[PDB]
């Protein structure tokens, strides 16, 4: 349980936002994997399934995040 | 077998030789190496008289007591 | 039936090591009684932090340290194999076969295995010490420890090894690579991609002076002084005291004139760096800033030993006698900011080749930062295995070695008549724990991958000479695959010196346990 | 003064996303479609990660007084 505290201190230091949300997200992800243990699924494929989703999420966030400078905007009108 | 001390010795009470100039270096250090140089210079003369020419031979010193850093360079050349 | 319960006590700790070896392995958090948390993936290090109750377990712990001290690699192969040799012997002890002939069977099977290890060598390491050639040995060492860092850490470790090794070939008389030549340092911030390789020791402390770094001049003189910086007094007592205000002006100005006179003779000799192992006074730092001398303090005596092997400096028992014979020479020393903090490092250029290097690690995860620190130390011992005792020979890893030994041992089982056939057959079956552990921890079905492993090394070829693919190993998968894959694609190999030494230790470890039919203990 | 403090933090980092469950719901919807093209046990594992992302908008609605049961169905409908 100290791992959730260590990642929260780095969340408040390097960033400063999302200290509470990173623990709730890590905990809720743990609850979804609880019934997977009773079925006999090993943790190896469980980790590969989430790491693949995060890899596809980073590419999706970059598409969702809108960063424009010289296209239909400028350094002023954007803000 | 060599029973004499080849390492620098100090007075029974804690003391040291501190020189403030290059001239005082050989003056203070001579008291510690006085007993060392007397025995050491006589040992190296044995290598010239005995086992000087003869190949495939060697000379080993027991020296139960310690060894000073000064004699380490002398033993390496011979 | 204490011999059966003794195996069950080891069986409780056997599954602990089954979760260690392999890429699925994980470190274990242990809280010491002093309030210190030690976290490492290596199982041999964990054994020192665990309290052992049964004295029979200490036999395997003592045998585990034999693998770490000499070869330094394969500690998981010794403990896991020794635990399986007791399980396959549990059926023989129960069947009515005496433990005496069980021990005799392993001695005959051990000699048959050692002779086959020389014929299983595929490739040979030329000991070129090239940056690309070291990537083949280091990759499997980093493997089965930390995932995803095997590509980045391969270039960092192989680069530091080539810096401390001179240029030589076909000479095994004089040893070169030691175990202290690679130091691991860590700093908060950054990532693994921004990490670099330093040709010398790295100091993370402050210079403690207004001089940040020295100049670019070639062959900077470095002097190591064990005596602290202060006016010379009597070695016995010699406490400075003030009886009256008249002696205050003489004692205050006396320390200013004596220290400045000694620092002037050092700067005239060309020494721009003074290493003081003891404390430094206030008036000493003022004179060093005007002469442009870098201030360095190393109280640890262990760091001073590796420094003498680089520049050639020697610690002086006195102060103010810069003998040029014992002084060292460093090509370039600079103070740069790496990892977010400005630190003064130690490196070289061409001459005075350093025999000790340090790798700087960076990352945003504190738990994985200490795991890499312990993982690099296992890679340091892998370079030591390149020496004369079968350093160039290598065997295919990733479960390909343990499975191939099954066909060779069972071939010698029917060849040797007598009661030894029971121990020889069970000796080859005990090697099935290695492929089963990698397949079980990876989520792969035992009914799927395991029957394909036996069919990979056993085929029917219309000819006397073997052909097709003998390189098929055990695959962890993790994404998708059909059957198994060839090991020659990823070039994961195991050295002969590591595999051959791990078999003899694991054999003698199980021999001691099976030979003990009674254990006498006493309460403390 | 309030308008400057809002764009102040946006000037330090110009990479931003739409908050309020917008981005969180888009990621959960796409990962369910990407799992449909991925055979094996990783399909049900990625779907578990998409469901684990729903806890962030949940607690935001429950703490603000909104009903997390109704807003979950109404948001995904228009999504």
């Amino acid at each position: 349980a100290k791992t959730l505290v260590d990642i929260s201190r780095a969340q408040d230091a390097e960033v400063g936002d999302g200290t509470t949300s990173v623990t709730i997200l890590a905990g809720e992800l743990m609850k979804e994997a609880k019934p997977f243990l009773e079925e006999g699924i090993s943790s190896h494929l469980i980790m590969k399934g989430y790491r693949k989703a995060v890899s596809l999420a980073v590419e999706k966030i970059n598409e969702l995040a809108v960063d424009i400078t010289s296209e239909k905007s400028s350094g002023r009108e954007l803000l | 077998i060599l029973n004499v001390s080849l390492e620098y010795e100090k007075t029974e009470v804690n003391s040291g030789f501190f020189y403030s100039s290059a001239d005082q270096r050989d003056k203070l250090a001579a008291s510690e190496r006085k007993f060392v140089d007397a025995k050491l210079k006589k040992i190296i003369d044995l290598k010239n008289e005995v086992c000087g020419m003869d190949p495939d031979k060697g000379f080993v010193i027991i020296n139960q007591k310690g060894i000073d850093p000064m004699s380490l360079d002398v033993f390496a050349k011979h | 039936g204490q011999i059966i319960k003794s195996i069950a006590a080891i069986r409780e700790l056997h599954q602990m090591c089954l979760t260690s070896m392999g890429p699925c392995g994980r470190n274990k958090i242990i809280v010491n009684h002093l309030g210190k948390i030690i976290i490492t993936n290596d199982a041999a290090t964990m054994l020192r932090e665990l309290d052992i109750v049964h004295p029979a377990v200490k036999v395997l712990v003592m045998a585990t340290e034999q693998q770490k001290i000499d070869m330094g690699d394969g500690t998981n192969l010794v403990m896991i194999l020794a635990g399986e040799l007791l399980n396959v012997s549990e059926k023989l002890i129960s069947m009515g076969l005496s433990a005496v002939e069980i021990i005799q069977g392993y001695n005959m099977a051990r000699k048959f295995t050692l002779k086959e290890l020389d014929e299983m060598v595929v490739g040979e390491i030329t000991d070129k010490n090239d940056k690309n050639e070291l990537l083949k040995m280091i990759k499997p060492v980093i493997s089965s420890k930390k995932y995803g860092s095997e590509d980045i850490l391969s270039e960092l470790v192989s680069e530091a090894v080539s810096h401390v090794l001179p240029v030589a070939q076909q000479a095994g008389e004089i040893p070169y690579f030691n175990v202290d030549s690679i130091r691991v340092v860590k700093i908060m911030g950054g990532s693994l991609s921004n990490s670099t390789v330093i040709k010398g020791m790295v100091f993370n402390r402050e210079p403690e002076g207004h001089v940040k770094s020295l100049s670019e001049d070639k062959k900077h003189k470095v002097a190591v002084f064990t005596c602290p910086l202060d006016i010379a007094n009597t070695e016995t007592k010699g406490t400075v005291l003030l009886h009256n205000a008249q002696e205050m002006l003489d004692f205050s100005k006396g320390e200013e004139k004596q220290i400045d006179a000694m620092m002037k003779e050092i700067a005239d000799m060309g020494v721009e760096c003074i290493v003081a192992g003891a404390g430094v006074g206030e008036l000493a730092l003022h004179y060093l800033n005007r002469y442009g001398i870098l201030v360095l303090k190393v109280p640890s005596k262990f760091e001073l030993r590796r420094l003498c092997r680089v520049c050639g400096a020697t610690p002086l028992p006195r102060l103010g006698a810069p003998t040029p014979e014992e002084l060292g020479l460093v090509e370039t020393v600079k103070t740069m900011e790496i990892g977010g903090d400005r630190v003064t490092v130690f490196k070289q250029e061409q001459g005075e080749i350093s025999r000790t290097s340090t790798i700087i690690l960076r990352g945003a995860t504190q738990n994985n930062l200490d795991d890499i620190e312990r993982a690099i130390d296992d890679g340091v011992a892998a370079v030591k295995g390149l020496m004369k005792p079968s350093g160039g020979k290598l065997l295919p890893g990733a479960g390909a070695t343990e499975i191939e030994l099954i066909s060779r041992i069972t071939k010698y089982g029917e060849r040797t008549p007598g009661l030894l056939q029971l121990a020889i057959k069970q000796f080859a079956v005990a090697f099935e724990v290695v492929p089963r552990t990698l397949a079980e921890t990876a989520g792969l079905d035992v009914n799927e991958v395991l029957p394909n492993l036996y069919a990979a090394h056993n085929v029917t070829e219309p000819g006397a000479v073997k052909t097709d693919h003998l390189y098929k190993g055990v695959d962890i998968d993790g994404e998708s695959d059909e059957g198994v894959k060839d090991i020659r694609e990823e070039n994961i190999y195991d050295m002969l010196a590591t595999k051959k030494f791990a078999i003899n230790v694991a054999t003698e470890a199980a021999t001691t346990v099976l030979s003990i039919d009674q254990i006498i203990m006493a309460k403390k | 003064h309030d308008a400057i403090m809002i764009v102040k933090r946006a000037l330090q980092n110009k990479l931003i996303v739409a908050g309020g469950g917008a981005t969180e719901m888009e990621v959960s919807k796409c990962l369910r479609d990407y799992s449909k093209t991925i055979a094996g046990k990783q399909q049900m594992i990625i779907n578990a990660f998409a469901k684990a992302l729903e806890v962030i908008p949940r607690q935001l609605c429950e703490n603000a007084g909104f009903d997390a049961i109704e807003i979950l169905n109404k948001l995904r409908l228009a999504h």
